[PDB]
Order: C-alpha cells, then structure tokens, then sequence
DNA sequence: GTCCCTGTTCGGGCGCCG
DNA sequence: GGACGGCGCCCGAACAGGGACTG
C-alpha cells in the first residue's frame, strides 16, 4: 500500500528534453528497461503524458555491468517537503543500496511526473516513453518514504555495532568506522551480506589564503600584493593596506624594486598572521543553498570554496590533479564537482549548487562521460574573472 | 480500414470548451473534392454525420498533395488546438541517409491514408465537428465529426507517431535483424537477406501493418534503385539529395532572403563551403517579411560563390561501423567554418557549416572550439559515437590558449591539418612586467547624468594626456584609456588599469568585437612586440592610478 | 537601489520531412 | 493560400545576473 505524496502548491511536473546518447548507454538503456518491465517497474506511456525527465547511464570503473541514471533534479526541485560525527571516522565507505527502492509501489496519482523517453540512434524510431511503478533511484521521496524500512533493516546491524556510523543520502548508504582497513573492510561486507533480505573524511584539509615570501620586491609585486590584501578584507577585517600602499606614493616604473620599511614589513606579517585564523561567525543555515565556486588554476590545479552568502566560507579547498601531457580539462572539473559534492552531504548532508567556471556547451557535451555518482547536483555556468583565481592562487 | 488500436485519452484544458467556428467559403472545385472524400469516408466510418446536439464547429479546406492528382483535406484547429492539453513529443529528430548502414536488400514504402486509419478518442470526437458547404442551392450541407485522426490537429503528429511505433514492436521483436526508419508513416526497410527472402520478409511486414489496418498501396512500394526518400535519392552506394533551385529574383525582400538562405542551410549538409554571414546579416533589425533590403556588396560576392559550389555534383556515403569517423574542419573568413565527415579519404559521409557569433567578444580559438562541439554532438545523434578531428591548428596553440585560458576548455583526439588559413592566436599578454617598457596608468571617468567623460593616462616617465568624450559610459572610458596608452606607446608598453571590466576582455585574447573600439585596441595590440597589463583596485590612493584618476575625474565628477 | 554590459531562452520567420 | 508536429538556421525581445556609481 502506497504514501501519497503531492507537488509544491502552484507547480507543474518537470518537462525537461531528452538529449542525445551515445549508442554504448542508449543499448544498455534498452536492455535494463526491457528487464524492469517485464519486473513490473515501468511501464510504457503515449505522449498524453506531458511530462519528462533527461535518462542516461553510466559504466562504472572496471564493472561490466551499466547503471541507469535518471536526472530527477527538476523534479526533486517540485516536490512537495544529520550525524555529526560521520565527518570524524577514519575511514568511510559508500554503498549503492538504491536497488532497495524497487521493492515499494508509488502513489498512482504520482507515477505520470516519473515519465521518461529512451531515444534511437540516427532517429530511426520516435522516443520510447516510460513511467515508474516503483520508488525510482534519485528521487528525493524515494529515501523519504522507505525511511521506516531502513531503519527496520538496520537495527541490529547498527546494535551490534554502535561504533559504526550509517548514513543515508538518496541512494547511498555512507559507512564509517575507525578500524584498521582490512576490518574495516570485512565489517563492510558484513554489512552487504545483512543486507541480502575508500574515503577518509578525517584527513581534508583547508586550502588558506596565503601571501608570497621574497626577498625583493618591485612596484609591480606590491601592487598586486595590495590588491590581494584588499580583496581578502573582505573575508578577514583583519586586514590592512595602509604602509604597504604607502610604499607606492607616485608614478613609478612596474619593474622599479621597492625596499619595504619597517612598518610595511610588520603589517605584511601581521596580514600573514590574520590569515592563519579561520573565518569568524560563519553559521551553516540548512533552509538556504551551499554555494560551491571552482577557479581554474592551471596545471591540473583547482581551487573551490563552499559559502551560503559571499565572503563567509564554511569550507576552501584544491583539487590537484599531477601535470597534464594528456590532461582532460573537463574530466577534471568533473571529478572536482563530485569530489565537493561527497564532502558536503558528508559533513552537512545536502548538495552544493556549483557556478562552473566553463562554457554550457562544453560541458553538457561532455560531462557524462565522467560521471560516477548516483546524484547530480545542481549547477550554473559563470565566465570567472581573473582575478578571484590569482586570490585563490597556491 | 481503422486499426483495431486502443485510442489514446485526451482532454480539453481545464474550464475550455469545443470550438465555436464559421466555416468560410471554399472554392467549388475544393467543394467537389471534400465532398467526395466525405461521402466515402463517411461509407467506411472514419467520419459521422452528427445533428443539432453537437454545438461545435470549425473551418475545413482542402490542398492538392505531392502526388497533383490526388487531394488533401486539412481542418484548421487553431482554436481547439489552442483549448487542447499539452502533449509530449516523441519525434526527437530527423533521421539522416549518412547514418544508414550498407544493405544488401531495401524497400521503402509508405501508408495510405496514414491519419485516417487510427482511432481518435470517443470523448474527444465532438470537439471536431465540422460543415461541408452546400454545393448548391437545391443541396444543403452534411456537418460531420471525425472518429480518427484529423490533419491540421495539434494531437495528431504525436498520436500517430507513437500508435506507429506500438503497432511496429511485435514485428521488431520477431524480427530484429531487420531495420525499419519509422518516419510518421514513412517506412525504409534494410535487410541483410537476398532479394528473394528480403520479399518474403517485406510481405510479412505488409500483412503485419494490414492486421492493424494500415494499407501499403503498391503506388507508393519503391521496390528498385534508386530510393526516393526523406528527401534525397539513395543509390546502392550513394546518396544525394534531390535538386536544390535558389531563386534567381533582381529584387530581394526578407521572405526572398530566409528562403534563399534556408535552402543555402538544406545544402550545406553535402555541399562543402557554403556560407551565409552576409545573406544572414543583411536581415538584421528589418520590419517584416515584405521589407525590400539591397544587397550589399559583400552578400552579392558570397551568393555568387555559393551559386558556384551548387553547380557542382556531389554525393554522400553510407556509414560502416568497423571503421572510425573523421571531421575536418576548415576556417572561412568572419567566423564561418565548413566540416567534412569521412571514413575513407575523398567520400564524404556529409558536411556541414559552422558560423553562430556568440558573445560580444571572441577569437578563432574559441570558436573553433565551439564548432568541435556542434560537431561532436550532430556525430552523437546520428552515429552514436564522437569522429576524430583534423583541424587546421598546431599543438602548440592549442597549448597556449588552454594554459593561458582560466576557463575549462578541451578538445577530443585530434591532429594538425595544414590546411590554411591556420587559427592562431593573434597576440600574447606577458605573464611578469617588461623591463624597459614605459608604464601608463590609464583610468576614464563618465558622468551618469549628462554623459560627458573623460579618458586618459599618466605615464612614469611624465607624460600626462586626458581625452574628453560625449555620450558614453564608465566602461566605454575605461576602453579609451585603454586605447589611449596603446595609441601613444611604443612597441613594448606596461599598462595599469583599475577595471576588472576591460581587464577580462583584453585578456581573453580577442581577435574580433562586435564593439569598434574593441577592434581598434585588437588592431593596436597586434602591431605591439610585448603588451603586460596589471590590475589595481579604484579609488585606494595606490601609485600612478592616483594621479591619472584626479585627471579624469576633474570636470565630470 | 540606477545605469551598463553580457549571457541565455524563447518565439517568430524561413528551409526540409511527413 | 491557409492546418499540424519534428529538426535546422538566424534575429530580436525579454529576461537574469554582476560590477560600478551618488552623496
Ligand atoms: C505531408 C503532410 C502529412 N500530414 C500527415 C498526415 C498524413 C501523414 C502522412 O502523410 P502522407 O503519406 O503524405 O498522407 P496520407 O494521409 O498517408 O495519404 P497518402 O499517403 O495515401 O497519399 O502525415 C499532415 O498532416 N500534413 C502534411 O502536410
Ligand atoms: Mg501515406
Ligand atoms: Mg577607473
């Protein structure tokens, strides 16, 4: 028997268009339908049904097997309305348990929004629509609704062993312990067999501004000392330009070498010092969006900051790839974009919307290709200035 | 005969009623046509003579089809179809002969009175009620509902489409070696089998279509080469596309223009070296399709060229998927590209052109890069796979432009193609201030209320210079000063800004603005040696930008 | 806030197909 | 002539941001 469950008032289903595949997912698509529709599953729908959600598919690393993957993110957008010490356990890992949705059936009045369309290659049939019969995987209502059956599952489990953590964001179950990793493994498939009815969160570090050291300095280097400074005021009240500033007083050459007085040497180490302390009074509000930014830095070098209002950052960090003879620019900020989505619904469960510093078009022709993870977070495209990726710069 | 199909639901919009509509008045010889139509469908059930109960009414017409002979009865449902639900279309594209594979055997054929065979909704039916005019004065006129599909619905397309592809599964899946492009009624049908058992499996498929009440009159059973199909012919080992006729008028409105330059897009896909930027500019900001534009000189040229390269005889290949697909991409002037996709050397599989400005400010690097992306997702669609490239860019470059880029960029398995005009990179900013080069401070000023500014520089060597403009804006001072420092420099110049603004355009590397004074500074920074450009923050006392901002800001803040 | 500048979306012509 | 849906192209209108102003 079914949970009802509604839209937000004054909202309409998703209607999002499907866009091309390659013909690796679009077989793999057609085959896994085929199966859960003789399942009961889906079912096919005609075009009275006005709704629809982008599908496509993933082969996960050295696995023969694909997964379906549904974008649900309008979706989850319209539909109606965390452990602390899960950020502390030496090791963590993630399971795949959205198989478990397809074990409860989903409220009739609902199925229509679920609708999705398989497409041909070179066009040679119309899309093939579909709709689901069953709590679908990345759906936000699907961990919602099995919830009580989750925790059902997971009682005894989580009895005997107190010390171990579970988590559970949409299709994922996040597991974490401080056991040495050969039990810590055993332990886990532990878990997978009871379940028949290699992160480590406390080793990410935070990426702090920080200022060059030299022993000579020229108008040009202070001037964009200067600049530094006054953006990152800002983020630190701490900080000040007033001898550094005062050192440039005229017209002089870029490449003029200033010696710094004592004043402007005790304010730059001082600067040097605010910047070690963290941000102050930064509250995380769960009722607002995480912001995530990436900056560019060339060399296999990215640079990210989670915030909910400009300049008050929960967390900064880098992603650093080794240098590229055969670097993919895109697959990078792909493994970045997953990379922050993982630590932040592990430290305040939720996902980031990202402004990703590339074209529209580039991505969404690309970006596929190297997704891994059950959840897609909400993203915008900017065209970066500059000079936030010299701020951020290591 | 009507399918024995299930119907498909539909619904008006909620609180809408049917239609309320005065049929116009017809031409007699359309009158003789819908008549006859009427009666004999009428005869087989497609259509009911309804009484005064049914409220409803709208316009009918009727147009002669491809085959001259034979007529054509459309309804003109603008206003039911504006009082109809939403529907969601099934058609995602159009399929292409360079997607199709060598077949031993191949038919194509096409369903008779295609819409006419499908049942349309009981509850629905009375919303399409409609009056054939009397043809005479002793004879009235027979109103009548439609128990299938109308043409001139907005339902109709989508409904066909999809009972199309219901009434096709059982088939497939019995047979699924057998390819059938399913285009609205359409049918291209490709074996592997010899003629005689492709035959047998055709009849099969004929009756199979026949049990679900579509006919397949012989008329239209194209049994040997060459095909005609989707628009094109296709040979046992080539296609082309049928003859492409541009207008030859003296005077050119804005209809004539979209005409000549939609049948210009038509022919790109196998003519190579089509281009449209000036037939396509000359539109720009006209009032309505009646509207008389000139040519210009420059869209008279390129229609010439192109009236040149339709002259000419070309055709396409049909795709093997043992081998790997190749795009080569050449350069024309005013950000145009052509592409040709192979397998083997000179046998095209298709082409295409590239010519979409995005931004205010660009250069060949990017759109090159955005031309490898089109590219790549058309080669999705139509092969399911991405080609390998040949582009007319050294690795080197490419090099250049991603490290220097602060975007993400990339560009899938490709090799340099000597083939120019090359796309290069037209200018360098240094990385670290140039020793010897003289450092101007530039800053502009604008007044929001009266308009009037000011631009200009200090340098530190002591040369001071304000220019005074009319009508402009703060980021248009920021550019002159800019263009200012260019102006009076030398070839190596060292130049400090407070925009971030300017900063991002000129170190984006432009080569081409739709802003004349960007492409004066473009201009400037080509004949320049070494260019550096720093930033400083505004209004914070710092160095040179002190003084050249109590220059600018004198009579205008 | 306002003015500027730049990006995306959508709708309107046309091409082509049925 | 003229009705419908699909894809393509191109242009302009109506948005949505983000940065710099005025006193
Ligand atoms: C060409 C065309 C077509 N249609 C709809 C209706 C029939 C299907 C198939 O078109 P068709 O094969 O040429 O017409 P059809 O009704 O089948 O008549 P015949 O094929 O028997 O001549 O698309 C339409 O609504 N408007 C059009 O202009
Ligand atoms: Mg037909
Ligand atoms: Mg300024």
């Amino acid at each position: 028997e079914t949970v009802p469950v509604k839209l937000k008032p004054g909202m309409d289903g998703p209607k999002v268009k499907q866009w091309p595949l390659t013909e690796e997912k679009i077989k793999a698509l057609v085959e896994i339908c085929t199966e859960m529709e003789k399942e009961g599953k889906i079912s096919k729908i005609g075009p009275e049904n006005p709704y629809n959600t982008p599908v496509f598919a993933i082969k996960k690393k050295d696995s023969t097997k694909w997964r379906k993957l549904v974008d649900f993110r309008e979706l989850n957008k319209r539909t109606q309305d965390h452990p602390a010490g899960l950020k502390k356990k030496k090791s963590v890992t993630v399971l795949d348990v959205g198989d478990a949705y397809f074990s409860v059936p989903l409220d009739e009045d609902f199925r229509k929004y679920t609708a999705f369309t398989i497409p041909s290659i070179n066009n040679e049939t119309p899309g093939i629509r579909y709709q689901y019969n069953v709590l679908p995987q990345g759906w936000k209502g699907s961990p919602a609704i099995f919830q009580s059956s989750m925790t059902k599952i997971l009682e005894p489990f989580r009895k005997q062993n107190p010390d171990i953590v579970i988590y559970q964001y949409m299709d994922d179950l996040y597991v974490g312990s401080d056991l040495e990793i050969g039990q810590h493994r055993t332990k886990i498939e532990e878990l997978r067999q009871h379940l028949l009815r290699e992160l480590h969160p406390d080793k990410w570090t935070v990426q702090p501004i920080v200022l060059p050291e030299k022993d000579s300095w020229t108008v040009n280097d202070i001037q964009k000392l200067v600049g530094k400074l006054n953006w990152a005021s800002q983020i630190y009240p701490g900080i000040k330009v007033r001898q550094l500033s005062k050192l440039l007083r005229g017209t002089k050459a870029l490449t003029e070498v200033i010696p710094l007085t004592e004043e402007a040497e005790l304010e730059l180490a001082e600067n040097r010092e605010i910047l070690k302390e963290p941000v102050h009074g930064v509250y995380y509000d769960p009722s607002k969006d995480l912001i995530a930014e990436i900056q560019k830095q060339g060399q296999g070098q990215w640079t990210y900051q989670i915030y909910q209002e400009p300049f008050k950052n929960l967390k900064t960090g880098k992603y650093a790839r080794m240098r590229g003879a055969h670097t993919n620019d895109v697959k990078q900020l792909t493994e970045a974009v997953q990379k922050i989505t993982t630590e932040s619904i592990v430290i305040w469960g939720k996902t980031p919307k990202f402004k990703l510093p590339i074209q529209k078009e580039t991505w969404e022709t690309w970006w596929t290709e190297y997704w891994q993870a059950t959840w897609i977070p909400e993203w915008e495209f900017v065209n970066t200035p500059p000079l936030v990726k010299l701020w951020y710069q290591l | 005969p009507i399918s024995p199909i299930e119907t498909v639901p539909v619904k008006l919009k909620p609180g809408m009623d049917g239609p309320k509509v005065k049929q116009w008045p017809l031409t007699e010889e359309k009158i003789k046509a819908l008549v006859e139509i009427c009666t004999e469908m009428e005869k087989e059930g497609k259509i009911s003579k309804i009484g005064p109960e049914n409220p409803y009414n709208t316009p009918v017409f009727a147009i002669k089809k491809k085959d001259s002979t034979k007529w054509r009865k459309l309804v003109d449902f603008r206003e039911l179809n504006k009082r109809t639900q939403d529907f969601w279309e099934v058609q995602l594209g159009i399929p292409h002969p360079a997607g199709l594979k060598k077949k031993k055997s191949v038919t194509v054929l096409d369903v008779g009175d295609a819409y006419f065979s499908v049942p349309l909704d009981e509850d629905f039916r009375k919303y399409t009620a409609f009056t054939i005019p009397s043809i005479n004065n002793e004879t009235p006129g027979i109103r009548y509902q439609y128990n299938v599909l109308p043409q001139g619905w907005k339902g109709s397309p989508a409904i066909f489409q999809s009972s199309m592809t219901k009434i096709l599964e059982p088939f497939r899946k019995q047979n699924p070696d057998i390819v059938i492009y399913q285009y609205m009624d359409d049918l291209y049908v490709g074996s592997d089998l010899e003629i005689g058992q492709h035959r047998t499996k055709i009849e099969e498929l004929r009756q199979h279509l026949l049990r679900w009440g579509l006919t397949t009159p012989d008329k239209k059973h194209q049994k040997e080469p060459p095909f005609l199909w989707m628009g094109y012919e296709l040979h046992p080992d080539k296609w082309t596309v049928q003859p492409i006729v541009l207008p030859e008028k003296d005077s050119w409105t804005v209809n004539d223009i979209c005409k000549l330059v939609g049948k210009l897009n038509w022919a790109s896909q196998i003519y190579p070296g089509i281009k449209v930027r000036q037939l396509s500019k000359l539109l720009r900001g006209t009032k309505a399709l009646t509207e008389v534009i000139p040519l210009t000189e420059e869209a008279e040229l390129e229609l010439a060229e192109n009236r040149e390269i339709l002259k000419e005889p070309v055709h396409g290949v049909y795709y093997d998927p043992s081998k790997d697909l190749i795009a080569e991409i050449q350069k024309q002037g005013q950000g145009q590209w052509t592409y040709q996709i192979y397998q083997e050397p000179f046998k095209n599989l298709k082409t295409g052109k590239y010519a979409r400005m995005r931004g205010a400010h660009t250069n060949d690097v990017k759109q090159l890069t955005e031309a490898v992306q089109k590219i790549t997702t058309e080669s999705i669609v139509i092969w399911g796979k991405t080609p390998k490239f040949k582009l007319p860019i050294q690795k080197e470059t490419w090099e250049t432009w991603w490290t220097e880029y602060w975007q993400a960029t990339w560009i899938p398995e490709w090799e340099f193609v000597n083939t120019p005009p090359l796309v290069k990179l037209w200018y360098q900013l240094e990385k670290e201030p140039i020793v010897g080069a003289e450092t101007f401070y530039v800053d502009g000023a604008a007044n929001r209320e009266t308009k009037l500014g000011k631009a200009g520089y200090v340098t530190n060597r002591g040369r001071q210079k304000v220019v005074t403009l009319t009508d402009t804006t703060n980021q248009k001072t920021e550019l002159q000063a800019i263009y200012l420092a260019l102006q009076d420099s030398g070839l190596e110049v060292n130049i400090v800004t407070d925009s971030q603004y300017a900063l991002g355009i000129i170190q984006a590397q432009p080569d081409q603005s739709e802003s004349e004074l960007v492409n004066q500074i473009i201009e400037q920074l080509i004949k320049k040696e070494k260019v550096y450009l720093a930033w400083v923050p505004a209004h914070k006392g710092i160095g040179g930008n002190e003084q050249v901002d109590k220059l600018v800001s004198a009579g205008i803040r």
